[PDB]
């Protein structure tokens, strides 16, 4: 295309706690990151004879 | 050729024909932005944009001297068949009327219901 | 979609009450001074040329010498080209100069 497009994809995110009996563990997190763009231009020259 | 053997004098052919111009480069100024497919007077070169330009920036302008379809005109005023067609830059519109404007074409087709008119751009001067 | 739509080559007009137009002759019809690709009646739809061409013609007033460079003005009321730069239409510059024939080979100009 003229103009690239961006590059998707997800990621979760946890950390291990200590865990003590009967307590509640703490849950995660899931976020998202995006690349970034690029485009094509356009060159030419010739001759007249 | 850096470093050659022997000081080989170099001839110019001249040339004049730089392109067909069809078509123009042009500087937006500060107070200036275009759309592509839309006309404009940017540098005292009137013709159509082909490319959208924001700011500051290359744009290219088309000066075929083609005929040229194109809403945006004064809808007031009746543009008959003929009549010599201007560009008000402080509106941006086509108009008729001859105070200050710049002349840049004259008009093929009559004004219809859409306010669409077929015109043929002029030599830019 | 494109503000271009054809190359301004040719463009149509419609005959008036008073207008009539013959094959591969010059005529101003509606501001367009150009050669027309029809025969035309009243209130028809002709095709005329703008082409910026070099054109051959022998219709004109034969009392002055066009000699190559003079600008060629078009006079409406008789019809004819001339040098004579009063009130009349300026259309070409001539190219070649007349001939015996009185033939004249001139560039058109843009309508301005």
């Amino acid at each position: 295309p003229q103009v690239m497009d961006a590059k998707w994809a997800l990621q979760g995110n946890c950390v291990f706690l200590e865990h003590i009996e009967g307590e509640e563990i703490k849950f995660g997190t899931i976020n998202a990151e995006n690349g970034p763009v690029a485009r094509i231009q356009t060159y030419a020259t010739g001759f007249e004879y | 050729f850096k470093g050659q053997p022997t000081p080989s004098t170099i001839t110019q052919i001249t040339r004049a024909k730089i392109s067909d111009g069809k078509s123009v480069r042009v500087i937006l100024s500060e107070g200036e932005s275009t759309k592509t497919q839309q006309f404009y007077l940017i540098n005292g070169f009137f013709g159509v944009a082909m490319q959208d330009g924001e700011k500051g920036d290359e744009v290219t302008l088309q000066i075929e001297q083609a005929e040229y379809e194109t809403d945006n005109i004064v809808t007031s005023e009746a543009f008959e068949a003929g009549k010599l067609i201007y560009w008000d830059n402080t509106a941006k519109k086509f108009t008729t009327t001859s105070a200050s404007n710049r002349l840049v074409g004259r008009v093929t087709d009559g004004k219809d219901s859409n306010n669409v008119i077929w015109f043929i751009l002029l030599p830019q001067q």
